[PDB]
């Protein structure tokens, strides 16, 4: 039995493995989506101002 | 002689505000060219990561 | 707008104090090399993220949905976000980017 839940055990590890790896490869993308729209919020937004 | 000098205080009032605003925005313009070393990034949206 | 201008230039000129990081030779034990407050900081930071991260992840591996470690879960976020914050009006963004390459 305790071979079998640490069997369980082993596989919820490597569940919650998959899933933090899936959660990471899409935090990195969100930092450069977040990147570029502070750019874009500058470019779009700030720069025009001191021509008016 | 009065409505001069006020008129030139508000001339420099105008200009003050225009030189500050163009200075202001000196701080968010990206420097393209690598090549200038001296404008650090302040902002982290410019951050190199 | 003066103001703004000189609040700006204080990041600016801040931004330009190189923040030197000690080589990680393996071999030497003991040198008591003084951390960079950046790097101190920001370790702290990623820590107490860290812990909040392990804490969550421990609960959902242990099946024991404990009900009453949600307020709690809550509090350290806050500290967190809090915490994160004053890291980012203290340092500059370069620095805190140079600290978290080395980590």
């Amino acid at each position: 039995q305790n071979i079998q839940e640490a069997c369980l055990l082993l596989d919820k590890k490597q569940k919650h493995i998959q899933i933090l790896i899936k959660g990471n490869s899409s935090s990195k993308s969100q930092i450069r989506r977040s990147s570029v729209e502070a750019q874009k919020y500058v470019q779009d937004k700030l720069l025009p101002w001191p021509q008016e | 002689h009065l409505l001069r000098v006020t008129n030139k205080k508000l001339n420099h009032e105008l200009q003050s505000i225009v030189n500050g605003v163009q200075t202001l925005m000196s701080f968010f313009s990206t420097p393209e060219t690598a090549c200038e070393l001296s404008s650090q990034p302040i902002f982290l949206s410019q951050l190199l990561l | 707008i003066q103001y703004r201008c000189e609040q700006l230039q204080e990041i600016r000129r801040a931004s330009q104090r190189e923040v030197m990081f000690s080589a990680v030779d393996p071999d030497l034990s003991s040198s008591t090399f003084l951390e960079p407050e950046v790097l101190r900081d920001v370790r702290e930071v990623c820590k107490l993220r860290f812990k909040f991260l392990r804490s969550l992840h421990d609960d959902s591996i242990s099946s024991s949905v404990h009900p009453g470690k949600e307020d709690l879960r809550s509090l350290s976020h806050q500290q967190w976000m809090s915490m994160a914050e004053k890291v980012w009006n203290t340092h500059t963004p370069n620095h805190i980017l140079a600290a978290l390459e080395r980590l």
